[PDB]
């Protein structure tokens, strides 16, 4: 039964590791995509709600 | 003489059956510890094999 447990949170742990990682991923992305494009386009949200 | 003899063979009866219940007490107490020690090292080798299988 440990042995049991001890394997469910090893996998949570990895999929927490997963999810952190394809975060980072993303967030890395996303910087790349604003470097090249230019954040100027998101100005005209500043009109959303103020 | 009736007398010594009943009084002998209390003290041998009283004698034999310590010496049985002392030696089977030994001989449970020494099987039950080795047993457990078996059950340990058994439970350590399948949590080992339990975590190898898992990484």
């Amino acid at each position: 039964a440990q042995a049991e447990q001890e394997r469910i949170r090893m996998l949570s742990e990895a999929k927490s590791q997963i999810a952190d990682l394809v975060t980072l991923t993303a967030s890395r992305v996303l910087g790349a995509e604003l470097q090249a494009r230019g954040h100027d386009a998101l100005i005209a949200e500043s009109l959303a709600a103020l | 003489e009736q007398l010594a003899n009943a009084r002998r063979d209390y003290e041998a009866e009283i004698a034999r059956a310590r010496q049985e219940a002392a030696k089977i007490v030994a001989q449970a107490q020494e099987r039950a510890k080795q047993q457990e020690a078996e059950i340990i090292a058994q439970a350590r080798r399948e949590a080992e094999r339990l975590k190898e299988e898992a990484r």
